RNA sequence: AUACUGCACAGCUGACGA
DNA sequence: ATCGTCAGCTGTGCAGTA
């Protein structure tokens, strides 16, 4: 009566043959999996003068000799090692005197004083993107500008979403973007929180703000990844594809997003979106026999324009079941172009049942209950590498469905999900619940909802994460 | 500026070479690899037996592992290639300026396949007067399901449609006085676990017609409108089954305890064999230091829901919390209360709500089982850590 | 919006009847 | 046409990582 599983911890590979599980240590002592060709990084600023000048003291500061936060749980927060000799990186940042633009105040109170609230973002976002053109076409180009947002005009902007939509509106420059709010890069200052007023927010401390945004303007600035899943001995070659759903963005209609990844030739990963919007079907989270076939044909055309040959594996992960009619068209353009293997999984993340032991602290970290077809899955809990449990209340179990057609079991369906956890590229973290190609998709269908009809869709995954 | 610190281990270096005395030398400019070539003296008259010394030095910061005892250090496998081909030994030297701290270490250049991640560990390898020959020698637990079976009556009756609205029976006063199982769903036929003749037509509307009987096929049913009909059979059952015990929440869909003429708790626990009954299910609270002023309650309460899987209903319980104001009167707003209450709480403190809503929901008509149990064959370490949570 | 987890509310979908 | 039963998805906001 239910048989039960305990997977170990997967291993993420790092630059010169070396694998670890933790990719704050595995940078720190192997460097990234690909190396940069230059020890140079440009930075561009835009933004208010005193976020310029902190920023500046803020990347000298955390250049220099920045340390982490508490001798207890010592593998759980550590010191940063810095930009300098022994960087994780094995490069350099520095900013350039001609690529930084000051907003002038002379502006903010008009952006202020306008007593409509879609008028003053569409404005705010003209300027930023102005300027950042403006320092676009010139011959002092970044290679990834910094948006530090002012208290003045977040108080005006955040109390329509404006995140996504600067991020629609910069999809035509040729660097990416980040956005940072003045309590990072300065300290001794807090915003208000929104509704629930006079309570402010809580952020971290100095040392995982640093990894994290470091990571991210490694990422985006010189365009290699820092680590990868490790690929085990013997297996098949593989494509991943995940698919959401999202609202209208204001009305109630419900569209669908999708991402594609896949393995390199060499030592590399392939993480990307699509060229083009699914359009609208009415207000159901379902696909149709049309747009399903679709996104396989792109997946597997973008395979084999790199390995020369299509993969002998596609699956399929989704959040809204296979009912009768996707499953259809999936496996007819699976079965019509050269595909054996294939699989086709839901995932849920609305179960009621838990699991209940002896004790204080909650079920372990990997933990998988065989309920016939479905499997029961904690990517959440307590981590012996952490020493503690990351939370407060308890886990929240995924419950995995595959398809009536399907050809592994659920048992190495469930391991190959819980590999694919931490090749996050936007958090360092290890405590991550659902997997990359399910969390790209809504990375993608956050900003994909902000665009206008006619305009340009990057498939670059820098310009959403 | 790193060529300064640099340049400033080496000479560290070689003035701990010479403060014993074995006649260190340095390199030139585009020296790679190799940072040194040292002599064994021997107290007078030099022999001809040199090592290689390659040196890293440090200015601030911590190692990778540092423990107070030791720590590690992994190599490149270039660096490793470049010293497996020497004619004469190698010797990797670590440097610190912060606490003056020397260490060394000897590269294995004996074995087949090369071995990274070189274990230091202090005292032992202290590169000062201590090891200086030794320099020169070479020249499962258990667990519960959340999930509790059930098992029905052998016997139940699907006949005497009623021919009436299903609202029309409930205003009626004969629906609103008596054993209210006068259910009937989209107009469809009365069946219920007590026959018409002695439950419902004493006491509700309905034809005295027939008997019926069913050998409570109708739990399995392949369609699934039957099947949500059963479950909505199932839980007016359970509704039943508590008169004036419990209550229902529609608004939650729980149900909650019932102060019965007493708005303090019943501590009817379970009685788990040998220990004993205590439970705090009801509980008032007062705020701004006046017992007058009553803020709220805190009734218990649990979602019941009803699954069909191995051929079996199973029942499904999710722990939460009513709260009132004065009692058996619904509070206007608890918005932050119940996020409160569910913040601070832990898993040790949920597993006892399920076994004594078990205990309570039988014994003191439908039977419930015991919750099925699992075998963990890692178990969590929890030793050192008896804090938090 | 440096990040992840947990919780609380509102809205919208299909299947079943007056 | 609105109201009951069943199960499910996406959107917004706050607290705290220990
Ligand atoms: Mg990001």
């Amino acid at each position: 009566t239910f048989e039960t599983r305990i997977f170990d911890e997967p291993e993420l590979e790092f630059g010169d043959h070396h694998h670890h599980q933790d990719p704050r240590l595995g940078l720190s002592e192997a460097g990234p999996l690909q190396t940069f060709l230059g020890d140079v990084i440009k930075i561009g600023v835009v933004g208010n003068s005193k976020t310029i000048e902190d920023t500046r003291k803020f990347i000298e500061t955390v250049s220099s000799g920045v340390e982490g936060k508490g001798e207890k749980h010592p593998n759980m927060h550590p010191p940063f090692p810095g930009l300098g000799n022994q960087s994780p990186y094995r490069c350099r940042f520095e900013i350039e005197d001609g690529a930084t633009a000051a907003l002038t105040k002379s502006k903010l109170d008009k952006i202020g004083k306008e007593p409509d609230h879609y008028r003053a973002v569409e404005m705010a976002v003209d300027e930023i993107i102005g300027e950042l053109q403006a320092m676009d076409d010139g011959g002092s180009r970044p290679d990834v500008a910094i948006i530090a947002l002012p208290v003045k005009l977040l108080e005006r902007v955040w109390n329509p979403n404006f995140r996504g939509m600067l991020k629609a509106k910069a999809m035509g420059l040729s660097f990416p973007i980040q956005i940072v709010w003045e309590d990072v890069i300065d300290d001794k200052v807090t915003i208000p929180q929104k509704v629930k007023e006079s309570s402010s927010r809580k952020i971290q401390d100095i040392a995982g703000r640093t990894w994290n945004l470091m990571t991210s303007l490694y990422y985006k600035g010189s365009g290699r990844i820092p680590w990868r899943r490790m690929p085990l001995e013997g297996e098949f070659s593989a494509c991943y594809v995940g698919i959401s759903f999202y609202r209208e963005a204001d009305g109630q209609q419900l569209f669908t997003s999708a991402a594609q990844m896949f393995d390199e030739r060499g030592r590399g990963f392939v993480l990307k979106g699509r060229r083009a919007r699914t359009e609208s079907r009415g207000r159901h989270p379902y696909m149709a026999r049309e747009d399903a076939k679709k996104i396989i044909e792109d997946v597997l055309a973008a395979y084999k324009l790199h390995h020369k040959t299509l993969p002998a594996r596609v699956f399929i992960l989704k959040t809204s079941r296979f009912k009768d009619e996707e499953a259809d068209g999936i496996i007819a353009a699976l079965d019509e172009a050269g595909t054996e293997l294939r699989d086709l999984v839901w995932v849920q993340e609305s179960y009621t049942a838990r699991i209940l032991r002896d004790g204080n602290y909650p079920v372990l970290r990997g933990t998988f209950v065989d309920l016939h077809g479905k499997g029961l899955l904690y990517t959440s809990g307590s981590m012996p590498y952490y020493g503690t449990y990351p939370g407060k209340y308890d886990p929240n179990p995924l419950l995995l469905c595959p398809h009536h057609t399907s050809e592994s079991t659920v048992a190495q369906l469930a391991e190959e999900i819980f590999s694919l956890t931490k090749v996050n590229w936007n958090s360092t973290q290890m405590n991550q619940r659902l997997p990359i190609p399910i969390r790209a998709a809504r990375k993608v269908g956050e900003v994909l909802k902000y665009v206008g009809e006619g305009e340009v869709i990057s498939a670059d995954y820098r310009k959403y994460i | 500026a790193n060529q300064i610190i640099g340049e400033i281990g080496e000479n560290e270096v070689r003035g701990r070479f010479l403060t014993l005395g074995w006649q260190f030398d340095g390199r030139s400019r585009l020296e790679a690899g190799i940072d040194g070539i040292a002599e064994v003296m021997n107290e007078g008259q030099p022999m001809a037996r040199m090592i290689a010394v390659q040196i890293k030095s440090t200015k601030e910061g911590k190692y990778t592992s540092e423990s107070d005892t030791s720590f590690t250090y992994l190599l490149r496998t270039q660096d490793l290639a470049y010293w497996r081909g020497s004619n004469l030994p190698v010797i990797v030297v670590f440097y610190r300026q912060s606490d003056h701290s020397f260490y060394w270490k000897e590269v294995s250049r004996d074995a087949g396949p090369g071995e990274r991640r070189l274990n230091i560990d202090k005292v032992a390898d202290l590169f000062n007067a201590s090891t200086v020959n030794k320099l020169a020698a070479l020249t499962g637990e258990d667990a519960l399901i959340n999930m509790l079976p059930l098992t029905l009556p052998n016997e139940m009756y699907i006949a005497s449609t009623t021919y009436e609205p299903r609202k029309a029976i409930a205003v009626i006063l004969n629906g609103d006085g008596p054993k209210r199982f006068d259910w009937v769903i989209n107009g469809g036929t009365f069946w219920s676990f007590h026959d018409p003749r002695t439950s419902a037509c004493s006491e509700i509307v309905d034809i005295d017609q027939v008997e019926a009987i069913n050998t409570k096929e109708l739990a399995l049913h392949d369609d699934i409108d039957e099947q949500n009909r059963f479950s909505h059979l199932l839980r007016q059952t359970l509704r039943y089954q508590t008169d004036s015990d419990l209550g229902w929440d529609k608004d939650h869909k729980a149900l909650y305890f019932r102060a019965i003429e007493r708005e303090v708790s019943r501590n009817f626990a379970y009685t788990s064999s040998k220990k004993k009954t205590d439970a705090n299910v009801v509980s008032v609270f007062k705020n701004s230091k006046d017992e007058t002023r009553v803020s709220f309650v805190r009734h218990h309460a649990f979602s019941p829901r009803f699954e069909l899987m191995a051929d079996q209903w199973y029942l499904i319980i999710t722990p939460t919390y009513y709260y009132t104001t004065n009692g058996y009167a619904p509070h206007q707003f608890a918005a932050p209360l119940l996020a409160g209450k569910k913040r601070l709480d832990k898993s040790a403190a949920l597993r006892g709500q399920v076994i004594m809503w078990h205990r309570f929901l039988t014994q003191s008509y439908l039977m419930f089982g015991e919750p099925p149990s699992i075998h963990l064959d890692v178990r969590v370490p929890e030793d050192g850590w008896v804090k938090e949570k």
